[PDB]
């Protein structure tokens, strides 16, 4: 009765369930769990989508067909829901076929809808600059346009909606190489439910620069067609064609887990997860920083050191937008370093970094991570005041603060790692002790003080180039 | 003061051992340790003014030993495993084999907590259980539901062979 008093008690949540359901040979047991997740709320158990679907085509029969009642009763009550269980599904297998042959069997204005975006991308393979692919892009995307609105929406985006139209002379393309990534706008109107929703209407037709996003909303809005209704918003999506993003989502999971871990002890430390949608294993869609460029580039621009470019775009030292500004920094530089270290994330460098309009970096290209085979610049120490500055002491306090609060939940990290191994081929996890050496990463078995000395190590080594 | 033999038969998984945990311990759990051979247990219960004593039988190769001196048979299923519906056709062509042509027989849907992974209706269930000779009931094991009413029915049915 011990086992199932546990289950009854407060102390079960989805994390929980997940566990015992990949661990747990008992087939009362599984059954069990499969049934219980129907008294969850949907939003807790959405986030672990990518490990139940996984388990399903990877794990025994039994482990499946305990999962499987719940998945089909969510596809039913949302074609959303079904959209991206079907996405998932056949991208991590190269018994998967069945279920998602049955979720499709009605999908089809949306999935020309992707096919085409997908589509687009692949032709400006044949031209060999950024500024011809823009313009290339530009024109077909018009042809969009063409496409009525289309009872078709962002799966990206947080809320049920239609796509009424796309600004394509708004859109860009990020660089020149082969399979380049493309950032794009677009017009949708809000629903209540998309379910029960009629699409909206057609409202006849009768300049591209940098500026923050508010601004470019105004631009868009007042041109458009549809701009005059408040149920319309503008999204963005950038489009990868021929980039496998279940990395990038195992990435993203596991910054939303340290997000929310760091935020329910209370570490000020910041991150941002941006969303990731899997079409394929060979492609995908990101949900965009806005107000946010690289820190390269940013430098390329302003002509300044990082620091200068601060002092220029928010004060001197002594002003708060300043203070504002190296605050958000500072809290930013230790998440991500916390982040990069647990994950072992590789390849850093300027050109992955961006610089948001308050302050904060984020860290972008989640490639080399793990098994798979951050710097503090001097740069970067100005910024915060120099070595034997206060600001600096403080990065280095939230830090440990920050390892602290990691240790405190560590399952829940390995966790969505450990799962998502299975039966993978993926580059992360080629080593046979990827989460063994993750394991060891958190140091468990450290005193703080020994914590303090470990901090102050990897702070000395992240100097060192 | 009598004493009534009933046996317990059906597919493996379907929840036979804790049927009788709960009945005969009021006692469940979700781990499980394999029933190795056979076993009895027995509680004593009355019905209509008269002490009675069940004997409940638990069952590899099923030796003759099982349906033997057995005046009723509980036939289980899982109602969220529709295979273990399906073979209760051939768990009676066995039970007309090797036991006595005046048994007793209710049809029971065990783990009815299953709610959202039901797999057998209770009406195509009792559709067929009046369609045929059985006695039907939906019990769930792992919470104390109808547990002991399956046996007191079985039981108060049982000594009206008068
Ligand atoms: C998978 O790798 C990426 C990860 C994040 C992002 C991203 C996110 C979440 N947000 C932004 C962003 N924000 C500005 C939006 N518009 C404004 C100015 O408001 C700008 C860029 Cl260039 N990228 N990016 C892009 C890419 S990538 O398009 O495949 N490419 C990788 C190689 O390095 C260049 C980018
Ligand atoms: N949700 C739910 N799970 C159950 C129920 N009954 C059993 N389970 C589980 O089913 C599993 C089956 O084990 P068991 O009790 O031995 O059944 P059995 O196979 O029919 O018993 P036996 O005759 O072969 S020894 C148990 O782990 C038990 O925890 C139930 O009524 N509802």
């Amino acid at each position: 009765s011990w086992l199932l008093r546990l289950f009854e008690s407060k102390l079960f949540d989805i994390s929980m369930a997940i566990s015992y359901l990949y661990n747990s040979k008992e087939p009362g047991v599984q059954a069990y769990i499969g049934n219980r997740l129907f008294c969850f709320r949907n939003e807790d158990v959405d986030f672990y989508l990518p490990q139940l679907l996984n388990m399903y085509i990877h794990m025994d029969e039994d482990v499946g067909d305990a999962i499987k009642p719940y998945i089909v009763h969510r596809c039913r009550q949302s074609i959303n829901f079904s959209l991206q269980c079907a996405l998932l599904l056949g991208a991590y297998s190269s018994r998967g076929t069945k279920l998602r042959k049955l979720i499709l069997s009605r999908l089809a204005p949306e999935r020309e809808f992707i096919k085409s975006l997908m589509a687009i991308g692949k032709r400006l393979a044949t031209l060999p600059t950024k500024e011809q692919k823009t313009q290339r892009l530009i024109s077909e995307l018009s042809l969009l346009n063409h496409k009525l609105p289309a009872r078709v929406w962002l799966p990206t985006a947080g809320f049920d909606h239609h796509v009424v139209r796309v600004p394509h002379t708004q859109a860009v393309v990020l660089n020149s190489k082969d399979k380049a990534p493309y950032l794009i706008y677009v017009e949708v109107l809000e629903c209540e439910n998309f379910d029960t929703t009629s699409v909206p209407a057609r409202i006849p037709e009768n300049v591209a620069l940098k500026e923050p996003w508010q601004e470019k909303v105004r631009r868009i809005r007042e041109g458009s067609p549809y701009g005059h209704l408040p149920n319309w918003r503008l999204l963005s999506v950038i489009v990868k064609c021929g980039d496998d993003l279940r990395q990038e989502l195992l990435a993203f999971q596991v910054l939303k887990q340290l997000q929310s871990i760091w935020e329910q002890e209370r570490v000020p430390l910041w991150i941002k997860p941006y969303k990731i949608l899997v079409i394929s294993a060979d492609s995908g869609m990101i949900e965009p920083v806005v107000n946010a460029v690289s820190i390269h580039q940013v430098k390329k621009q302003s002509q300044l050191s990082l620091l200068d470019y601060f002092l220029q775009e928010h004060g001197s030292y002594t002003t708060e937008a300043f203070l504002s500004a190296q605050r958000n920094f500072v809290q930013s530089c230790a998440g991500y370093c916390l982040v990069c270290y647990l994950l072992q994330v590789k390849d850093r460098h300027n050109g992955n970094i961006l610089l948001d309009a308050e302050g904060h970096i984020i860290h972008i290209d989640f490639g080399f991570i793990l098994s798979s085979s951050f710097k503090l610049t001097t740069e970067f120490v100005d910024v915060m005041g120099g070595l034997d500055g206060d600001m600096f002491n403080y990065y280095k306090m939230l830090m440990l603060q920050g390892l602290i609060a990691a240790r405190k939940h560590m399952d829940k990290v390995v966790q969505i790692v450990e799962i998502m191994q299975q039966g993978s081929q993926l580059p992360c996890f080629h080593g046979s002790s990827t989460i063994r050496n993750l394991k060891e990463r958190f140091h468990m078995s450290m005193t703080e003080e020994q914590l303090q000395l470990l901090v102050e190590q990897m702070v000395d080594g992240s100097m060192r180039s | 003061d009598y004493l009534f033999k009933v046996v317990l038969i059906g597919d493996s998984g379907v929840g036979k051992s804790n049927l009788l945990s709960r009945f005969t311990r009021n006692e469940f759990n979700l781990e499980s340790k394999s029933t190795i051979g056979v076993e009895f247990a027995t509680r004593s219960i009355q019905v209509d003014g008269k002490t009675i004593k069940a004997q409940i039988w638990d069952t590899r190769a099923i030796t003759s030993a099982y349906y033997r001196g057995a005046v009723g048979a509980l036939l289980v299923y899982d109602i969220a495993k529709h295979l273990t519906y399906e073979n209760v056709e051939r768990w009676l062509k066995e039970l007309r084999d090797h036991a006595d042509s005046n048994i007793v027989i209710m049809l029971v849907g065990n783990k009815s907590d299953l709610r959202h992974l039901r797999a057998v209706p209770t009406d195509e269930a009792r559709a067929f259980a009046e369609k045929n000779g059985l006695s039907f009931i939906e019990t769930s094991a792992l919470d104390s539901t109808n547990v002991e009413a399956a046996f007191q029915t079985i039981l108060t049915e049982i000594y009206r062979i008068v």
